[PDB]
């Protein structure tokens, strides 16, 4: 029961890592 | 400024992003499949498949893997009870993990099209607009569906290269997974013949391949083209929702009425067997056949399997459930521990006073005692004042035959009324109302909940089909009438409603 | 030998109907176009595209090859 | 030009009635449902299936006449005139209750033909098809109570008969066997029906009451041009009225009539879903908590635990003459007496 | 090997075709009469 | 001229009231 | 003929038959 | 849950369904639902176009 | 065209806010007793 | 709706013909045998003092004539 | 006995569409 | 002037035939014949499953 | 436990009624 | 015994500040 | 002045969105074992 909560939290942290890496705002110039 | 209920209308005319959201939907469905498979493995108990089957536990997606032949896990246990040595790649956990890998792969496939949606396939090469050739797309998809249908029917069903499907004893004792011989005569339409399911897809995929190549080659008429608005896309959605809810009533009806697709050893019984009196008639015939040989009662009744006597019980009838009685039949009234045996109720003379079985509608049916003919000879009175046919006044004893409490006899009315109220239900089983903390009221089955979901969603897709069938045809007047509706709304002057053939 | 009860090798043209107004930014979208184009006089010239080279099926320049290979 | 052109010239020629491409369905497939209902209520008994003499020929009235359902032994057959239960013998087919299966399964296509005729005139006269999607809800109701409910429940006998005093038997059938009362889907249904009946009276007593000034006499019905570019009721005044009495009040008479469209069909669809759930015997019968508490503590006695103990009194009394194919005769001691009420 | 059920059945597939043919003939008898 | 529609409707109303009165009379003591 | 001719007759033609039947039922001397 | 225990016992003692006033009221509520849905259909089916097909039809 | 020519804006006014919140709480009030059972 | 005088031969003569046909269709008692409904002494036979009970399905055409 | 899962289902069915409607309302009323 | 892939070069004749639809009736009458045969097929299997059409090789005994 | 959930839901419904009555958008003119 | 209160606390601590940040992000990215 | 002369706008960019969501899930991952105990 709580193992699913643990796994959901770890997978959600990894998903936010994924979206932060790839779907960021482009750092744009002048 | 769009309303909230039409925000997906920005991808009516963006087909790469349409493919992206098709992929994301497919990934979510596969993710549910894998997660529900893993959760159901983690909840599932393989401890005794004789008295604790899959359908008592509320198990849902595992009797589909077991239906199509996945009969082994990585723990070494199997379904029928013994252990098998080699699990191979394809066990239950392997199927679940494969669906999780599909979910991730289709996620990463879904990202690419909406990142790069503006290629040159989705461009009409003649004149330079963004269209798509719907009859040829339909020919491709129908050809693919025919190929997969034919391959599934030829190889995986009949055991040419696949392992086969669950084909069971009709009396529900000795079912197993088997390669199926496809029958081509008139018995292929009897739905209790798995050879019919085998010979189905062989013809179905071939005819689908033929029709798919037909639509790849030929092109439709302008008459049907404007009559169905085949240049539009949403007519395909309106037709597809129609086909889907036509399929839904079929898969609900076969699930509810029972077929070769839904075995009783994977879904429990059906409700019609109860009021037809199926298992009771079979048990009494197989008892009288042994008693006519010369055998006695205590060794005649003690030859009936518990997996036969367990379906003679109203708690496994899936029509005694409840909408908000959540959970499973174990949490309903316990776990099947013991079978006490058949009970007989004898008066002061020796007549076997029968007990009237409970019908389906009646939640609290009162306890009567029939004779051999149908005349009531005793009862359990609701009112205790002027009772004439009470068991305390008559003196009905009970004798057991077979089961755990074999060779026993009771005369005390406080126990006779208890076993009368329990033998009203069918056969007598001793349960465990302590471990899973049951409440003693009955639940429904995965045969029931599937039927409920697939008739409710069918009835909702009916309305969705009516809405899209209206909104496909009425595209020009989608957001209001024009300013110049003519004086053709008169009664009798214009002798035709708007059409200009002969006024 | 002059064998067409069906006429599957006929030189018949194909009425071309344009795409409808599928731009839902504005009101009053419309439908297809009836007798619009000059109906695209069919040709059986073999192209270079590895998927569907002949660009039409109903023609002698496919059916001769299909009959010979079969 | 060809075929399917003069057949479109006619069937769309205008006359007093309007037959159309689906009027060709609607007028033949219906009107026999009406004739069969009238025939069964007037001439045709129900003595053999139920055990009830329910015809005009047998002394019944307009309230107590009903085309009756077949017996339970006719489990789920379609009950054709010809075939394995009647063999074309028309008298025996009428005796076996085949008229109900005629009228119901024949007017189920009448509803389809009527909604397609309603859908076809809305294409002929170029209007938006919102009149079509509203009539889907009584089609959902008709299917849910006359079609899906008898299929999954062992008989056409367990279906509401086409009558007036038989619909009442069906209502008490649900009240005493299923406890259809406690279904939240039925709460949705009564909310939709009764709120639509509310909002009809509200709009009717508002629009012609904040009416403008065009005529001379006090008869305000004579002061309406049907060809008019003005209004006929002060929207600002009715908004200020219902804003100061009730609080929230409408300001958009597009949304008003769309809300009048949206309420009762939402009620009837959300009742049809519950009738499906009742057809599968997933009834909203007794709970867990108050029952396990009331078995322990005697003096609890809520209206809930009185309704259950009353519905048992319904189900033990009415069944022995409602369904004789069970073949049960209760002794009087078995019945819930109440100690000499 | 035709059962009486199939015997009385096939007359219905006859009869429905006769009804639809009567519909089509009722169309042709007045439609091309008027036009 | 003709027989007027009000005089038609009066006679239709009387021929309805007579049939409904016979319906009540057969309702009271007949079956 | 006429569709109006048919809609006038074909509904009200059995009506007098049924009304005579109901009046005969009511004058059954039981 | 007390409303229904009023209604059922009222049917027991007074037989409300076999009463002609009550059938007139049933006709009242069902006709009210019919007329509300019918008028809200026949007015919404004739809205003069003033907006586009992307935004709300209520503007 | 590499930027999307169909980026469009959702719009939800205060009347619809109150309708949606009232719908969610009325659904909760109705079904909560049957969920808790 | 007011255009009718038409004291007509086909119209005004055939209506009492249908009326007397519907009268005699009941008063001769033919409707009882046409639609099979029983007559006020034909409910209870001497061998059966109860409502009838249709038992079996496929032999109903043989069973109802026994129940008559 | 009260449900293990019932209060979680109640709280989720409260909070999720509420937040869904609040996002759209604040996005709408931001511009105007 | 969009984006070019080798699949963009391959699958283009599949997305080429935009609008080449036949004048006249075409295969419409044959389509109607197949639709009537499919309706008769569904009527066959429905009456078999209801057992309003009893056959010889069809058991319907919940037994095989 | 659940009585607090019941009371919270009823009070929240009444609060949305209150804010709907008093904090509506003003229905404005031309 | 597992904290049935604790799972509700976990779900609430997930969903509430998540929705709080999503409202502000959608309001921000609406304008630009 | 009856309309407010200090109506001002909140602003929250995508970087802060990712920081806030990562903070909430890392706090959850840390404290969840001690909450469930
Ligand atoms: C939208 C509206 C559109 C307008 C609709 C227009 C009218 C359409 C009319 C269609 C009528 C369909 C019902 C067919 C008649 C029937 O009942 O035929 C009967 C069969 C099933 O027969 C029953 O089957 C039961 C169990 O049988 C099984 O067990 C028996 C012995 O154990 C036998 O061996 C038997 O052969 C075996 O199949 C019992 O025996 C019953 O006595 C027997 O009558 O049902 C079936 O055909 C139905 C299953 C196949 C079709 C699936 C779709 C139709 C139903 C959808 C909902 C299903 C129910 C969901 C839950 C409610
Ligand atoms: C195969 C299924 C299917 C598909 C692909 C579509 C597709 C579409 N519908 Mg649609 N619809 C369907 C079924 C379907 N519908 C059904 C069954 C109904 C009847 C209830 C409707 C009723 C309907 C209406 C009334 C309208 C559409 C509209 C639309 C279009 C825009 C959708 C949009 O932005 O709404 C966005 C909607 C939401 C964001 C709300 C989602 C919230 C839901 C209710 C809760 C979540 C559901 C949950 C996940 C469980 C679902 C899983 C599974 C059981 C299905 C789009 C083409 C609109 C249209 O015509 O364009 C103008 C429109 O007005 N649909
Ligand atoms: C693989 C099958 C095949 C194919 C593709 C062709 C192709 C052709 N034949 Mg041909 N033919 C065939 C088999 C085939 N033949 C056989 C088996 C015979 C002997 C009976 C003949 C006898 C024959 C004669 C006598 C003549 C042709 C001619 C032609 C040409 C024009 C006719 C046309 O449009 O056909 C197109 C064919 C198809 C599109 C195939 C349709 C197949 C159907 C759909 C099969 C379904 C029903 C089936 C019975 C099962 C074309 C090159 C004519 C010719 O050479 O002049 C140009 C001519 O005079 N054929
Ligand atoms: C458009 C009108 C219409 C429609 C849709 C129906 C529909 C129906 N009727 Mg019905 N009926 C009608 C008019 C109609 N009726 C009329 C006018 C009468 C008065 C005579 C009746 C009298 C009647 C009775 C007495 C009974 C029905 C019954 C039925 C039901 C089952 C019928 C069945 O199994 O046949 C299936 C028929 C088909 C599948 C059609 C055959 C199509 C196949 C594919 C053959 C192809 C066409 C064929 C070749 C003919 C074409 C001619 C050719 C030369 C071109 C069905 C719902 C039965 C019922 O109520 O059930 C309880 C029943 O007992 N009908
Ligand atoms: C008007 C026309 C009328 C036509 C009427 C006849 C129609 C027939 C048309 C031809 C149909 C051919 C298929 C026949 C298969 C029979 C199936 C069957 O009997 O199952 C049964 C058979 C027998 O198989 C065995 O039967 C046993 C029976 O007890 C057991 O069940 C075994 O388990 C089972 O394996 O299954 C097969 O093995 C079929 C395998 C043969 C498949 C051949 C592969 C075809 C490859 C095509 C390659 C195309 C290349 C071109 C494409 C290039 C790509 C760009
Ligand atoms: C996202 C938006 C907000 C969604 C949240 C709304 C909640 C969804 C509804 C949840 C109701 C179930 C919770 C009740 C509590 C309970 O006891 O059950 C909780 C039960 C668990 O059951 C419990 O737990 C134990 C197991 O560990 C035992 O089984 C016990 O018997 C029991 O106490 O789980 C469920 O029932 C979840 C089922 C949800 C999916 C089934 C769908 C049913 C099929 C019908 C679908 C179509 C419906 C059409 C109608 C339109
Ligand atoms: C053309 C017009 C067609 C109209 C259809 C009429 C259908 C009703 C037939 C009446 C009938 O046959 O019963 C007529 C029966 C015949 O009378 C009965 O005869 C018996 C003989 O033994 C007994 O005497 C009965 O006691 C006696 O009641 O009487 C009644 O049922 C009551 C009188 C009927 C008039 C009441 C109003 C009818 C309902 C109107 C509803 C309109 C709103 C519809 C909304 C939708
Ligand atoms: C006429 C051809 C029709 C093909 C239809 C294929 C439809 C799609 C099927 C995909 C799912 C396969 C089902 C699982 C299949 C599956 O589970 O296999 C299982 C098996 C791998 O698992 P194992 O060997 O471990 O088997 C488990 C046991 O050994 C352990 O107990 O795979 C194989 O050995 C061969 C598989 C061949 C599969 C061929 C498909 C790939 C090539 C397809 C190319 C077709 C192009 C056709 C163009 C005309
Ligand atoms: C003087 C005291 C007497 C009145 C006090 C009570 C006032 C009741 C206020 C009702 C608030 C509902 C707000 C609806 C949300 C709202 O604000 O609607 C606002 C809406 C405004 O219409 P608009 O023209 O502004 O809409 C323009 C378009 O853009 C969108 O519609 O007004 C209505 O449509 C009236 C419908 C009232 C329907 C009321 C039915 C509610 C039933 C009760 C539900 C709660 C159950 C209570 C049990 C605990
Ligand atoms: C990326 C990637 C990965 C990962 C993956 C994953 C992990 C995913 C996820 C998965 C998942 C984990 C998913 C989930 C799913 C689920 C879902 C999607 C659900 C749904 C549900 C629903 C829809 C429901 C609704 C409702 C309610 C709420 C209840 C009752 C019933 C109803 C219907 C009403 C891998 C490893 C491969 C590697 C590579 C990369
Ligand atoms: C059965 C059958 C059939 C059918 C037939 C038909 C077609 C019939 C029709 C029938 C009809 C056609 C009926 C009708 C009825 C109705 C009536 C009989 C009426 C009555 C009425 C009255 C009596 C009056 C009332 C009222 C009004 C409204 C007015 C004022 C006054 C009052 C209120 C009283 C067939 C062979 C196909 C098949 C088989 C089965
Ligand atoms: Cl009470």
């Amino acid at each position: 029961m709580e193992a699913l909560v643990y796994t959901f939290l770890l997978v959600g942290t990894l998903g936010i890592i994924f979206f932060s890496i790839f779907f960021r705002d482009p750092p744009r110039m002048i | 400024g769009l309303p909230w209920y039409r925000v997906h209308t920005v991808v009516i005319n963006d087909p790469g992003r349409l493919i992206s959201v098709h992929l994301m939907h497919t990934a979510l469905v596969s993710g549910w499949a894998g997660s529900m498979a893993l959760f159901e493995i983690s909840v599932f108990d393989p401890s005794d498949p004789v008295l604790n089957p899959m359908w008592r536990q509320g198990m849902f997606v595992l009797p589909f893997m077991t239906r199509l032949g996945i009969t082994q896990s990585w723990g070494g246990w199997t379904i029928s009870g013994e252990t098998a040595t080699n699990p191979g790649i394809w066990s239950y956990e392997g199927v679940a993990a494969a669906h999780i890998i599909l979910s991730g792969a289709l996620f990463l496939a879904s990202v690419w099209h909406w990142t790069y949606w503006d290629l040159e396939l989705f461009r009409d090469p003649r004149t330079g607009k963004t269209a798509l050739d719907l009859p040829k797309i339909f020919g491709i998809h129908l050809f693919l569906s025919g190929l997969l249908c034919f391959g599934f029917g030829a190889f995986h069903v009949t055991g040419v290269f696949g392992p086969g499907i669950w084909v069971s004893d009709p009396y529900g004792l000795t079912g197993r997974v088997q390669p199926v011989a496809p029958s081509w005569g008139a018995d292929g339409f009897d739905p209790y013949n798995p050879g019919g399911i085998a010979s189905h897809h062989i013809a179905a995929g071939i005819l689908g391949v033929l029709a798919g190549l037909f639509h790849l080659c030929v092109r439709p008429s302008i008459r049907l083209y404007f009559g169905l608005s085949m240049g539009s896309i949403e007519t395909v959605l309106s037709s597809s929702i129609a086909a889907v809810f036509w399929a839904a009533f079929v898969v609900a009806g076969t699930m509810w009425y029972g077929s070769a697709a839904t075995p009783i050893e994977l879904f429990g019984p059906t409700r019609y067997q109860w009021d037809q009196g199926f298992f009771q008639q079979e048990i009494q015939k197989r008892v009288q056949a042994s008693l006519a040989e010369g055998a006695s009662l205590s060794d005649a009744w003690s030859r009936i399997p518990e997996k036969l006597a367990f379906y003679d019980y109203i708690g496994n009838n899936p029509a005694k459930g409840g909408l908000f009685r959540t959970g499973a039949m174990n949490s309903g009234d316990g776990i099947a521990v013991g079978w006490l045996g058949h009970a007989s109720f004898k008066d002061q003379e020796g007549r076997e006073l029968f007990v009237r079985r409970m019908p389906t509608f009646f939640e609290t049916f009162p306890v009567l005692l029939l004779d051999k003919d149908g005349i009531v000879r005793a009862d359990v009175p609701f009112r205790k004042a002027e009772s004439k046919y009470s068991i305390e006044q008559v003196g009905v004893s009970v004798t057991f035959y077979g089961g755990e409490l074999d060779g026993l006899t009771f005369t005390d009315p406080a126990t006779v009324k208890k076993y009368a109220r329990k033998a009203q239900l069918g056969e007598i089983f001793e349960f465990d109302r302590s471990t899973l903390q049951s409440d003693g009221v009955f639940r429904s089955s995965p045969r029931g909940w599937f039927t409920f979901g697939h008739v409710c969603f069918a009835l909702l897709f009916f309305f969705g089909h009516i809405w899209h069938g209206a909104r496909t045809i009425f595209r020009d007047v989608f957001a209001g009438i024009d300013d110049d509706i003519n004086d053709q709304v008169e009664f009798g002057k214009y002798k035709k409603l708007g059409d200009t053939s002969s006024l | 030998r002059g064998f067409d009860p069906l006429g599957l090798s006929k030189p018949s043209e194909f009425v071309v109907i344009g795409v409808d107004e599928n731009d839902q930014n504005a009101a009053k979208n419309n439908k297809g176009s009836v007798e619009a184009i000059v109906q695209a006089t069919p040709d059986e010239v073999s192209s270079e595209n590895r998927l569907a080279p002949y660009s039409e099926v109903f023609g002698l320049a496919r059916f001769r090859e299909c009959e010979l290979i079969h | 030009r060809t075929w399917f052109d003069d057949a479109d010239d006619w069937l769309r020629q205008d006359r007093f009635v309007f037959v159309g491409w689906s009027g060709l369905l609607l007028f033949p497939c219906a009107y026999f449902a009406l004739g069969g209902w009238l025939t069964g209520t007037t001439f045709v008994t129900s003595w053999y299936t139920h055990g009830l003499a329910t015809s005009y020929l047998e002394g019944c009235n307009f309230l107590t006449a009903a085309v009756s359902t077949p017996a339970n032994s006719m489990a789920h057959s379609l009950l054709f005139v010809w075939g394995p239960e009647a063999q074309g013998d028309f008298t025996r087919w009428c005796q076996l209750g085949g008229l109900w299966a005629f009228v119901a399964l024949h007017g189920a296509f009448g509803l389809i033909g009527f909604m397609l005729r309603q859908f076809e005139i809305a294409r002929s006269v170029n209007l938006r098809p919102y009149n079509a999607i509203a009539f889907s809800a009584p089609i959902a109701v008709f299917v849910s109570v006359f079609l899906i409910y008898p299929l999954g429940q062992s008989g056409w006998f367990f279906a509401p008969s086409f009558g007036v005093a038989a619909i009442f038997r069906f209502i008490l059938f649900f009240q005493g066997f299923h406890n259809w009362t406690l279904n939240p889907f039925h709460m949705m249904g009564v909310a939709g029906v009764l709120g639509a009946a509310l909002l009809c009276a509200i709009h009717g007593a508002t629009v012609e009451n904040t009416l403008f000034e065009d005529g001379d006499g006090a008869n305000t019905f004579r002061a309406f041009n049907p060809t008019q570019a003005e209004e006929t009721y002060s929207m600002v005044t009715a908004n200020r009225f219902w804003s100061q009495i009730f609080g929230v009040a409408f300001s958009n008479k597009r949304w008003l009539h769309f809300f009048m469209l949206l309420v009762p069909v939402t009620g009837l669809w959300m009742s049809a879903i519950g009738v499906v759930g009742l057809a599968l015997n997933l009834r909203a019968y007794d709970f867990v908590s108050q029952e396990i508490r009331a078995a322990e503590d005697p003096e609890f006695e809520t209206f809930y635990t009185k309704n259950i103990l009353l519905n048992e009194g319904i189900r033990a009394w009415m069944a022995a003459q409602d369904q004789p194919h069970e073949r049960l005769v209760f002794p009087e001691e078995v019945l819930p007496r109440g100690n000499a009420l | 090997a035709v059962t009486p059920s199939l015997k009385n059945f096939l007359g219905s597939l006859i009869a429905g075709a006769t009804v639809l043919g009567g519909i089509a003939l009722a169309i042709t008898a007045v439609s091309k009469f008027d036009k | 001229g003709r027989i007027p529609l009000w005089l038609v409707g009066t006679e239709e109303g009387t021929l309805a009231i007579g049939a409904i009165s016979c319906f009540f009379y057969g309702f009271l003591c007949w079956f | 003929f006429t569709v109006r001719w048919l809609a006038i007759h074909g509904i009200a033609v059995p009506t007098i038959f049924f009304l005579g039947a109901i009046t005969a039922m009511q004058f059954i001397q039981r | 849950s007390g409303t229904f225990n009023f209604m059922i016992v009222f049917q027991a003692e007074h037989n409300i369904l076999m009463h002609p006033f009550h059938m007139l009221g049933v006709a009242g509520v069902f006709g009210g639902s019919l007329f509300s849905a019918m008028h809200g259909s026949l007015v919404t089916s004739s809205l003069i176009r003033e907006t586009t097909e992307n935004e709300s039809a209520n503007e | 065209a590499r930027p999307n020519p169909n980026k469009q804006v959702v719009e939800l006014n205060r009347t619809s806010l109150y309708w949606g919140l009232l719908l969610i709480f009325v659904l909760a009030v109705l079904f909560s007793s049957y969920i808790f059972n | 709706i007011l255009t009718s005088i038409r004291y007509w031969v086909i119209h005004s003569i055939t209506v009492p013909a249908l009326f007397i046909a519907g009268w005699l269709f009941v008063s001769t008692g033919l409707a009882y045998d046409v639609f099979g409904t029983p007559r006020p002494n034909e409910y209870f036979t001497e061998d059966r003092q109860e409502a009838p009970l249709i038992t079996d399905r496929f032999n109903a055409l043989e069973q109802v004539k026994k129940l008559s | 006995e009260v449900n293990i899962y019932g209060l979680t289902a109640t709280a989720l069915f409260i909070i999720i569409p509420t937040s869904f409607l609040l996002i759209l309302y604040v996005k709408t009323a931001s511009t105007q | 002037p969009g984006l070019v892939t080798p699949l963009g070069t391959l699958l283009r004749p599949l997305n080429s035939e935009a609008g080449k639809v036949l004048p006249g009736w075409g295969t419409t009458v044959l389509m109607a014949v197949f639709i009537l045969l499919f309706a008769a097929f569904l009527l066959i299997i429905l009456e078999i499953y209801n057992s309003s059409l009893i056959l010889d090789d069809v058991s319907m005994s919940w037994e095989t």
